């Protein structure tokens, strides 16, 4: 799976 | 109708590995497959040999390449990379007929970012500057696109989940959907389009005001549904929910499907469950409805997905003839994330111009002869602004 941004 | 034929069917991939579009960077043009990610704002591509990359960006071969002499680091919920900033001419073969100079991060280092077999070598952050690295001064791709061309400030996505596992060769051979840049193609959906306001321009943030499992109100303080935010991200596979919401929803989804018992590993999205060919008991699983704040005061609408959306198809270990899936709904500590599996059920319109996001039943969503995904309204709902977390 993909878990794309941290802010 | 077929408003934008040249862009229809320009995507490939799936919820598990991501959907990507073909792009070219540099002069002469260098072709690269770029993951479409509305959950970030940086345009970056592999710039050095990597075991999971068949190709990559080669700056020293681009006559139009420009070095910005600045490093950049970008971490995601899962995965991260480091690279060097620069600009170059970019184009989208199956998109508007224009070429623009955009910021490009040449990825020189990465960890758990690239996916083996995904077939994409870069990423297209379609979100706003606010969350761009290293800072908001780095103009995101779509922005450069609108400023430099006459393409409307809008794009729509149609991610098509196959409904069954796709092996390497077929994922590469099949059409994974359409990314319509600058418009809305009417052949990609049925019914009407309902819009929810973009609460704030950084991530594509929206507000969920109510949740139902097979008609039953989860009945939680709507703030929980958006703690600490709720975004739409084509780059996330599952529908992710904040801990408390996840626990309540799973408890409800378990009660509705109690005629069959499943192991905890299944509900934790870690292990799959299989059924004899063609016997997946869809009807025992509930539909899930997410109500979203409407454009009109005290008005809301809802999007409803079927288990055919939240149960992600995966090939069985023993490559049997069984139909196997994984629970594509998981916990989150950074708010709700309406990912690919949620999007696969609808045609989503990112109306940046009118600061709103529209949803409509996807002409390619998977269903059965008894139920279909849906988008309905309007519903009288009060104090929706309060559902937003501060």
């Amino acid at each position: 799976e993909v878990n794309x941004a941290e802010f | 109708r077929g408003s934008f034929v040249e862009m229809v069917d320009n995507l490939r991939g799936k919820s598990g590995q991501g959907y990507y579009v073909e792009m070219t960077v540099g002069s002469p043009p260098q072709t690269l497959n770029i993951l479409v990610d509305t959950g970030s704002s940086n345009f970056a591509v592999g710039a050095a040999p990597h075991p999971f990359l068949h190709r990559y960006y080669q700056r020293q071969l681009s006559s139009t390449y420009r070095d910005l002499r600045k490093g950049v680091y970008v971490p995601y919920t899962q995965g991260k990379w480091e690279g060097e900033l620069g600009t170059d001419l970019v184009s989208i073969p199956h998109g508007p007929n224009v070429t623009v100079r955009a910021n490009i991060a040449a990825i020189t280092e990465s960890d758990k970012f690239f996916i083996n077999g995904s077939n994409w070598e870069g990423i297209l952050g379609l979100a706003y500057a606010e969350i761009a690295r290293p800072d908001d001064s780095l103009e995101p791709f779509f922005d450069s696109l609108v400023k430099q061309t006459h393409v409307p400030n809008l794009f729509s996505l149609q991610l098509c989940g196959a409904g069954f596992p796709l092996n390497q060769s077929e994922v590469l051979a099949s059409v994974g959907g359409s990314m319509i840049i600058g418009g809305i193609d009417h052949s990609l959906y049925t019914g009407s389009l309902w819009y929810t306001p973009i609460r704030r321009e950084w991530y594509y943030e929206v507000i969920i005001v109510r949740v139902e499992i097979n008609g039953q109100d989860l009945k939680m303080d709507c703030k929980e549904y958006n703690y600490d935010k709720s975004i739409v991200d084509s780059g996330t596979t599952n529908l992710r929910l904040p801990k408390k919401v996840f626990e309540a929803a799973v408890k409800s989804i378990k009660a509705a499907s109690s005629t069959e018992k499943f192991p905890d590993g299944f509900w934790l999205g870690e292990q799959l469950v299989c059924w004899q060919a063609g016997t997946t008991p869809w009807n025992i699983f509930p539909v899930i409805s997410l109500y979203l704040m409407g454009e009109v005061t005290n008005q809301s609408f809802r999007i409803t997905i079927l288990p055919q959306q939240y149960l992600r198809p995966v090939e069985d270990v023993a490559t049997s003839q069984d139909d196997c899936y994984k629970f594509a709904i998981s916990q989150s500590s950074t708010g709700t994330v309406m990912g690919a599996v949620i999007m696969e059920g609808f045609y989503v319109v990112f109306d940046r111009a009118r600061k709103r996001i529209g949803f409509a039943v996807s002409a390619c969503h998977v269903h059965d002869e008894f139920r279909t995904a849906a988008v309905e309204g309007p519903f009288v709902t009060l104090d929706m602004e309060d559902c937003g977390y501060n």
